[PDB]
């Protein structure tokens, strides 16, 4: 579990593992944890499998209504704050740490990293997750500012091959998914395509 | 606790099912003659098993809803039917359970094809086709029930089938035993005996 | 933080007659939801007149057996004769309750003929309280074995019976019977049978098939 | 400091029988208080009010508490005419198995009492 | 007489209340006591998958109370619509009754609809049941069938996540029957290959593990044609009886003997 | 704790409760009638913790009461039981059950004589004979050796004096004095304290 | 080598469910009438809920002078009254005189205060005729060490209580006394649930302990 | 308590032999800490040994189990440690160091083959001891034993080639299906000549 | 639990023990002589939780036996309370001590009578009355009542009937006889059991 | 605490934070964490301060005493293995991971890792303590082999840098070690010399 999310300029990238375990036991190894809570928004899904599941679902609900009322494509700090009203009245009873990122006409493309909590703050990138930990170092020392969606992909694809070379609970194939005005480019790193780093 | 032990046995057109006849305190044999097969029927009995306090709850829980289908319907219960309710019955407190597992067992008032059933303290309907048991000799009614069993006995055979079973799984329990009775149930007529058993 | 114990599951039993004493046992191997194998048989010969089984923790019976064997061993040094059936019995006793505060997990039934040739079993518990039974079912499915056996074989509960005594293929057909019945229902037992059939003439060994689920 | 009616107190009880006492008995009203701040915050004030103030009227007028009901009208109001629970089979209504004097049940509804 | 105590029953729905005495009576645990029965695991390997234009479910059919195995023949894949089965791991009565309300619900739904339903939606409604009892119904899926929309597959854990798979398996044996799925799965598989390797999926939960053994079953959903195929195979029989226990007349002893001519 | 103890003959019932009412290693009172009448022809021994016996055998009591002035006649002995049975079950829930141990006795002019017992969960079951307390341990045997189905009065009170003199004999707690009642076709009848 | 199993690992001189268990004992008897002590119990003994045997001898033949008593825990009470005969026996070949039965109950407990809650439990109850009379002590798990005209120990030890004080006497003829112990045992067997299965009955007259009977409690039953 | 552990070892029998594998990693907690430790001990030229668990322990087994064999190959009689032999030795190390309540955290697959007749053993941290065609460890007595035991007991007699293919499919099952695995595993295969290790031997993966 | 309780007056020691020795809710010896003679003019009342007592009462009186015979004179009373303080203080260490209450009750020739209190810290106090056991609560208030530091030795076994009738009108448990003796310039006398 | 060493060709680097946390006070932030176990070895102290600062001492004195005994400078395997020992007998009364590292004639340059628990083995790189977490993938990333003295140097601090800015039980001054044939050239990164990464 190492969803990642980067802002570019003109959009945002997004990144996560496949890797669902229930202990020791990988209980689903091809989940897709980019679950797009709208046409152009996504959300990344850490921690307990259940409660990022319903309050995605929730959260999808909500903001389409909330769309179709306004006859507007949703803000994406809509969608951030909608995520951290549920996750903070429900912070005792959930296990959720999202990364809210998508992109809407007005402020572009945004990167939201609601944590375990219930916080919203705006991040240039934002990892979560347990291998987050393992790619911390990685990110701060690489990234840099005015990016394009390429080198914004194969930074993500760097990091998370990082992250799932180390991590138990991380691993299997990287979805990603470039998020831009147009429209989502979503794409699988699997196998010989997941960058690889020669062990001593 | 207070112990018990209920059996059911199918066979040519008859069914068996049988009881101890402990109520006893945890150690304390108080009285020889409680009562835990009851009459829900001309050719349908039920067998409870597990607290007593719950098998006196349990069996007029049930006798109010039996009573009010009969007369609402009008017609005699099919066994089938009373075992859908008794896991209504016991799955309404799921979180609440009544400690006990009845058995039930009688004839189709209309075809006369042998049934009998056993559920756990939530209720799951399980419909055998040679017999069930039920209470805190659970091993042993098994082992000797999955040896004497035959199929397409005549009601003696079946009497003395059933009484050996309990007769040898009783007396090989500290918390049960204190004489046994058994229902035979035929398309014609019930016999109700009651058996030598150690009294220690 | 440590388990210092764990349930490997078998099933025991023995039946003594007047020229025979039978010791059978499965010889599946378990622990919690898995079946490390099945062909781990569970009766040791110890001398040609006295058969051990031994059923539950398998590290305990392995150093169990290993040191009653040893005990033996000793036991003809110093004494010069092979242990009697008894002599084994006791010592086994003791052997457990030297370990009362840190008990041998394992229950052991010692099938074989005593000093004049007649069938003897002796039951034991995880600390050695030892008696003789004329049969006897430990392990797993020992609930399920023990009220059969004493109905087909002490006739317990049945009235107006010929008390037969028990003949040596009859012994062998009750014991198969048995246990294909509680490899039905017990989830321990299973994969085969080994039978031990102690003799004057030594031990011969009989090994059936069961339910292999 | 009373009883003759099984001295209602039960302060004794006060904590929940589960996480999932009162929760799951009361999950009519958590429920809708879950829809109406999903329409509070998104559909108006209008909305909220406007289910409060049906659902009054059509509890006023369905039967006398004594007896069983069904409450059509609520049931469809709510999506519960064709998304049926766990509330609908165990210990129906119908037969409530427990029941006080008539009169004295259909005051408190009121809340003579 | 409708005595006058509680204001009324007017709420039923899952008592707590009487779950007090559940707390108190250790009995089984300290207070020697112990009769105090437990509920019961059945559903222990049960497995889907996804061929070329439709679904194949499988589980076994041995339930256990406790290490005895009470029933030998327990039928675990469950009807929930004509064209949707779900096979049940976990608790059973909890998988029996949460079947059984959304086979309901599925159905009344498909009714009042007019056309077939689709699996997706018994999907959402377990697991949003799942995630509202907070997981304390432990209740393991397979949710399997064919809708206009192409075959899919689901497996809905008790805390109320689903996962959409071209291939699963769940209970006690998951894990041994998971083994042959990865070693021998492909897409588009033809019906009988499917089978083949479904049979030996379960097989391979049957033999490897102590929770699970018996006949087996198989529901072959197509986009046509639902075969429940029950009992597909019977890889153990009882062994022969070689003795003739055979009870005789008379050989019980009765002290009291009373008769009732029914008819 | 305390004692109870019931006997039921032919057409009659004895029961014999003990007088003492302690509240730590010291009693507070010595003439402590556990006995609640609940109609003319039914008695309630109640026993158990401390205030939930008499809240809820004043419950029952005024249960029976009210449904005999309500209706005219008496609950039978074996209505009384399987309600006061109803009732002790149904609060094995909220407010703590109550741990009382009952022992409902009483006469019916149709049924003959009748004796329940009942465990703190509600347990019921007629006996011919049974008693509660630590003291049933030690006069249950002497109970089952020289009862028979057919005992004269005189000889079920020279039996409860045997019972009660070998609990003197050898139960630790000191119960001095015993109240006993008999109950028969002729309402309830107090006899003389069995004292020592 | 790290540890290699030395070998036989630990079992020299021992004499002074997981694992967890050692059957059990129940209902036993003595009292003391004139013409000397006669011991009763019954054959059962379980483990939990389950009967392990019905054929449970719980009198323990100490030696041809004496006898001891099994309850509480069978096998922590036949491996005490072994070591206990051992030292007797070997008390009597040196000094050329039977032990008293007072010795021997102390020295009992002496042996069992050791270990105390260590988790032994012992319910022993040693007899025997002395030369100063009759003996009957009650030595358990805990040290207690009390002579006693009567006693009875185990889980049914209270109904046998009562019976055997209602029927008591110290003048009671042998056959009388025979009858006192059967009853007594028999109805502790019948409330118990415990206690159960063939109540032997001894007898320590004068030199000898004797063995009078061994009937079933189905038997008995039907007797009464 | 452990803290760096290794997941899994395989080890199915064969025509002339026993070939046993093992992955090479080490865990520290959920942490895939070092990537190139080995877990495969050659301890006589007869005798392989694979280990998961603690891998300390697992080398203090290396420094005693190898000591053993210098100081008996020193005596230049020789008499050698069979395989069961070893097997014996490392089950009564292990019930010695359980029965002290300071287990030796391991759970080997001790493989052989001496006097014609292959030979595999079992003993984990309790002294567990026993003896079959096929074995495995940790998730591998769930995911790679099935598969193993079915293979067998259609084919209870197999070759080297199909021995080690089946080896190397319950390795590609371990790796998609356990937490603990990595893709870089060690094969280790006895046969008359003596024992051979290749490693590391990767997993292409379609 | 059990009783002991001593009165010291001008010129003797009188004690008092109870002689039931309870198991469980049943009492299986009421002859129980709590009373160990640790000299010709000592005696060692004994009591707290079972097999301690015994054991410590033993040891103690064979030191003092063997102290006897290994000097020719008698240990002095203050030298028996001071010795058996250090034995028991020692032992609130290893083998858990022993909860042994003890009272020690004495007469030297040359200090006048003496009564030793200790509880089972061994925290030793010379009083001129003391008593164990929860009957001591009930009585120690009638012992402060009456008690003068002249006292006969009539006035004294009255005052001990006294405190016993009253622990038997309110004491829980049964406590039937207790065993009296005094010690004086002759020796140690035994007095009339107290029965009730 | 993120201890780190790096073998180059021909010699080893080392490196370490300053700042000894009792909580979240900080008690010593000068700590020197790279104890001279001899004149060309060094051992990295992570773990609690009284453990690893008793073993290194004991360590220097059974290295000292052998190196006199064998006339000889030890070989760095040799005080891996010491270190092995005393770190494996005592693993339940010890929470030590020391990350051995020097140099000696015969195999050259040498980096052991000995974890928590007492293992003992040879790494191109090992990294230790709280801090490490953070790095494993910076370090993944960018190791390569065959690096000289100077750019191992600064691969070193830059791995130190982004641990301390993230970890807060590390922190402080970047003391380094180059071990080499000729002899150990220590310095201190502190301030302005620490590398500095634009956060966003």
């Amino acid at each position: 579990t190492t969803i990642m999310a980067v802002q570019f300029d003109g959009g945002v990238v997004l990144g996560a593992d496949s890797r669902t375990t229930t202990g020791s036991y990988i209980a689903n190894r091809v989940t897709d944890k980019l679950t797009p809570i709208h046409d152009r928004i996504f959300c990344c899904r850490s921690g307990s499998a259940a409660d990022t599941q319903a309050v995605a679902d929730a959260v999808t609900y909500q903001l389409g209504f909330h769309s179709i009322e306004l006859n507007e494509p949703p803000l994406v700090h809509t969608a951030a704050s909608l995520f951290k009203e549920m996750c903070y009245r429900y912070r005792e009873d959930l296990m959720a740490g999202i990364i809210i990122a998508g992109w809407d006409p007005q402020e572009g493309g945004q990167v939201y990293s609601v944590p375990m909590g219930g916080m919203m703050v705006r991040q240039s990138f934002a990892i979560g997750g347990s291998g987050s930990s393992y790619i911390y170092g990685y990110v701060d020392a690489t990234y840099r500012e005015g990016m394009t969606k390429e080198e914004c992909l194969q930074f993500t694809a760097n990091a998370l091959a990082l992250a799932m070379e180390r991590d138990g609970s991380s691993g299997g194939v990287i979805r990603l998914a470039a998020i831009a005005e147009s429209g989502v480019e979503r794409q699988v790193l699997l196998g010989d395509q997941i960058p690889k780093f020669a062990v001593a | 606790y207070n112990g018990g032990a209920v059996m059911a046995m199918k066979g040519k057109n008859c069914v068996a099912i049988a009881a101890d006849r402990r109520f006893g305190i945890q150690a304390q044999m108080v009285t020889t003659d409680f009562q835990k097969i009851f009459p829900m029927g001309d050719r349908l009995y039920i067998g409870l098993a597990g607290l007593a306090t719950d098998v006196q709850t349990v069996a007029q829980r049930l006798k109010f809803r039996l009573n009010l289908y009969e007369l609402k319907e009008g017609r005699q219960i099919k066994p089938y039917t009373l075992m859908s309710m008794v896991a209504n019955l016991l799955y309404e407190k799921r979180f609440g359970p009544y400690y006990t597992e009845p058995v039930i067992a009688g004839l189709d008032p209309k075809t006369f094809k042998p049934f009998i059933c056993s559920l756990d303290l939530i209720g799951c309907p399980m419909v055998t086709d040679d017999f069930v048991v039920s209470g805190t000799c659970a091993e042993q009614m098994y082992g000797m029930c999955e040896s004497l069993w035959e199929p397409n006995m005549d009601p003696d055979h079946l009497f003395e089938t059933i009484s050996q079973a309990m007769l040898n799984a009783v007396d090989r329990d500290a918390v049960s035993g204190m004489g046994v009775i058994v229902h035979i149930i035929e398309k014609d007529k019930i016999t109700t005996r009651t058996l030598k058993a150690r009294m220690d | 933080r440590f388990s210092p114990y764990v349930f490997n599951g078998g099933t025991i039993l023995a039946i003594a007659g007047e020229d025979f004493a039978i010791v059978a046992s499965d010889t599946r191997l378990s622990e919690g939801f898995s079946i490390h194998t099945r062909d781990s048989p569970k009766c040791y010969k110890l001398t040609d007149k006295t058969v051990i089984g031994c059923s539950g923790f398998h590290g305990d019976c392995l150093t169990l057996t290993k040191i009653i064997e040893a005990r033996l061993k000793m036991y003809k040094h110093s004494n010069n004769k092979a242990m009697t059936t008894g002599a084994i019995a006791a010592m086994l006793s003791t052997i457990l309750y030297s370990r009362r505060f840190f008990p041998y997990y394992v229950y052991n039934i010692i099938g074989g003929l005593d000093e004049e040739g007649k069938g003897a079993v002796y039951s034991f518990d995880p600390v050695g309280s030892y008696q003789r039974d004329s049969f006897k079912a430990g392990g797993s499915a020992s609930a399920m074995l023990q009220p059969l056996l004493d109905n087909q074989v002490g006739f317990k509960n049945m009235q107006n019976v010929e008390h037969v005594p028990l003949s040596l293929d009859r012994a062998m057909r009750l014991v198969k019977d048995v246990f294909i019945s509680a490899a039905e229902r017990d989830v321990y037992t299973g994969d085969a049978l080994r039978i031990c059939i102690v003799t004057k003439e030594g031990i011969r060994e009989e090994t059936v098939s069961l339910r292999k689920d | 400091d009373l009883l003759r009616k099984g001295f209602s107190c039960v302060k004794n009880e006060l904590l929940p029988s589960h996480p999932l006492e009162l929760s799951e008995k009361n999950f009519q009203l958590n429920q809708d208080k879950m829809n109406f701040s999903t329409l509070r915050n998104i559909q108006g004030l209008f909305a909220p009010l406007k289910l409060q103030m049906e659902f009054k009227a059509v509890q006023q007028v369905q039967r006398l508490p004594f007896l069983s009901s069904s409450n059509l009208s609520l049931d469809v109001l709510r999506g519960n005419d064709e998304t049926i629970g766990f509330e609908d089979i165990l210990n129906d209504p119908s037969q409530s198995e427990v029941m006080g004097e008539p009169h004295l049940m259909v005051e408190y509804k009121l809340g003579l009492l | 007489m409708a005595a006058v105590s509680v204001y009324a029953p007017p709420v039923g729905g899952f008592s707590f209340d009487n779950c007090r005495r559940n707390a108190v009576l250790e009995a089984d645990f300290a207070k020697r006591g112990y009769k105090l029965p437990k509920v019961r695991k059945t559903g222990t390997t049960i497995a889907g998958v996804v061929y070329k234009d439709g679904i194949v479910l499988g589980a076994d059919t041995r339930a256990t109370e406790g290490m005895v195995v009470a029933d030998k023949n327990c039928s675990k894949i469950h009807f929930i619509s004509p064209n949707i089965y779900c096979c049940g791991a976990g608790t059973a009565a909890d998988t029996d009754m949460t079947t059984q309300l959304i086979s309901s619900n599925l159905e009344l739904h498909s009714l009042s609809t007019g056309r077939l339903p689709r699996v997706v939606t018994a999907n959402r409604m377990l697991k949003q049941m799942l995630f509202r009892y907070q997981g304390y119904i432990g209740a393991a899926l397979v949710l399997g069938g064919v809708d206009v929309t192409g075959p899919h597959l689901y497996s809905i854990y008790p805390h109320g996540s689903t996962d959409k798979l071209p291939y699963v398996t769940m209970g006690s044996g998951s894990l041994a029957a998971m083994a042959v799925f990865e070693d021998k799965f492909r897409p588009d598989m033809e019906e009988e290959e499917a089978k083949n390797l479904v049979s030996e999926a379960i097989a391979a939960g049957i033999f490897n593990d102590l929770g699970s053994g018996s006949n087996i079953d198989l529901c072959v959903i197509s986009k046509n044609k639902l075969d429940f195929l029950r009992p597909y195979t019977v890889p153990n029989k009882k062994g022969t009886r070689l003795g003739r226990y055979r009870c005789e007349k008379g050989t019980t002893a009765v002290l009291t003997e009373k008769i009732t001519p029914l008819e | 704790m305390e004692y109870l103890i019931g006997i039921q003959g032919p057409d009659y019932v004895l029961v014999a409760s003990d007088r003492v009412a302690a509240s730590n290693i010291v009693q507070m009172k010595d003439d402590h009638d556990k006995m609640f009448k609940m109609s003319e022809k039914i008695l309630l021994l109640c026993v158990g913790e401390a205030g939930d016996t008499v809240q809820f055998a004043e419950y029952i009591q005024k249960n029976v009461q009210l449904y005999k002035m309500r209706n005219g006649y008496e609950l039978s002995p074996t209505a009384a039981a399987n309600f006061t049975r109803r009732n002790l079950a149904d609060c094995l829930r909220s407010r703590t059950p109550y741990h009382v141990n009952l022992l409902l006795a009483g006469y019916d002019e149709h049924e003959g004589p009748a004796l329940y017992y009942m465990d703190y969960l509600a347990a019921l079951a007629k006996a011919p004979f049974a008693a509660h307390g630590y003291g049933a341990f030690l006069t249950l045997s002497i109970l089952d050796r020289y009862y028979t189905p057919t005992i004269s009065r005189e000889r079920a009170v020279e039996l409860l004096r045997k019972c009660l003199e070998e609990l003197q004999k050898r139960f630790i707690l000191n119960l001095p004095t015993f109240s006993v009642r008999i109950i028969d076709k002729n309402g309830i009848h107090d006899l003389d304290n069995i004292s020592f | 080598l790290l540890d290699l199993g030395p070998g036989s690992l630990s079992d020299g001189l021992s004499l002074a469910e997981p694992g967890i268990e050692m059957l059990h004992g129940t209902t036993t008897l003595a009292f003391k009438f004139r013409h000397g002590v006669i011991v009763a119990a019954d054959s059962r003994a379980t483990a939990g809920a389950y009967i392990a045997s019905q054929t449970v001898k719980k009198v323990i033949e100490i030696n041809p002078y004496l006898l001891g008593t099994m309850a509480g825990g069978a096998a922590d009470c036949s491996f005490w009254e072994r070591l206990l005969a051992r030292q007797c026996r070997i008390y009597e070949l040196r000094n050329k005189e039977r032990i008293s039965v007072a010795a021997a109950s102390k020295l009992l407990a002496n042996m069992v205060y050791q270990y105390k809650g260590m988790g032994l439990s012992m319910g022993t109850m040693i007899c025997g005729w002395d030369k100063r009379g009759p003996g009957l002590y009650y030595v358990d798990s805990e040290g207690n060490r009390i002579s006693g005209a009567t006693f009875s120990v185990g889980s049914g030890s209270v109904y046998a209580y009562g019976v055997m004080d209602r029927g008591y006497s110290y003048d009671l003829e042998v056959e009388q006394a025979y009858d006192l112990a059967r009853r007594a045992i028999y109805q502790a067997t019948y409330r118990d649930a415990y206690s159960g299965g063939a109540v032997n009955l001894y007898h320590v007259r004068e030199d000898g302990w004797i063995r009078v009977s061994s009937d079933n409690v189905a038997d008995l039953h039907e007797k009464y | 308590n452990p803290m760096v552990t290794g997941t899994s070892v395989l080890g199915v029998k064969f025509e002339g032999g026993v070939v046993i594998a093992a992955d090479m990693l080490g865990s520290y907690g959920s942490l895939a800490r070092f990537r190139n430790i080995s877990r495969i001990m050659r301890v006589n030229n007869s005798t392989m040994l694979g280990a998961s668990g603690d891998y300390a322990d697992f080398q203090y087994l290396k420094q005693v189990l190898g000591q053993m064999v210098i100081d008996e190959e020193l005596l230049g009689d020789g008499h050698s440690y069979s395989p069961r032999a070893i097997h014996s030795w490392l089950t009564r190390a292990m019930y010695s160091r359980r029965s002290k309540m300071n287990p030796l955290w391991n759970t080997m697959v001790i493989g052989g083959y001496a006097d014609g007749e292959s030979f595999l053993g079992y003993v984990d941290m309790l002294g567990v001891a026993y003896e079959a065609p096929s074995l495995a460890t940790g998730y591998g007595a769930y995911l790679a034993q099935p598969l193993l035991r079915e293979v067998l007991e259609k084919q209870p007699v197999l070759s080297q080639t199909e021995a080690r293919d089946l080896v190397e499919r319950c390795m590609r099952v371990l790796y998609y299906r356990d937490a603990r695995s990595y893709n870089r595993f060690q094969i280790a295969t006895v046969t008359e000549k003596g024992v051979e290790i290749e490693g590391p031997l990767s997993t292409e993966t379609n």
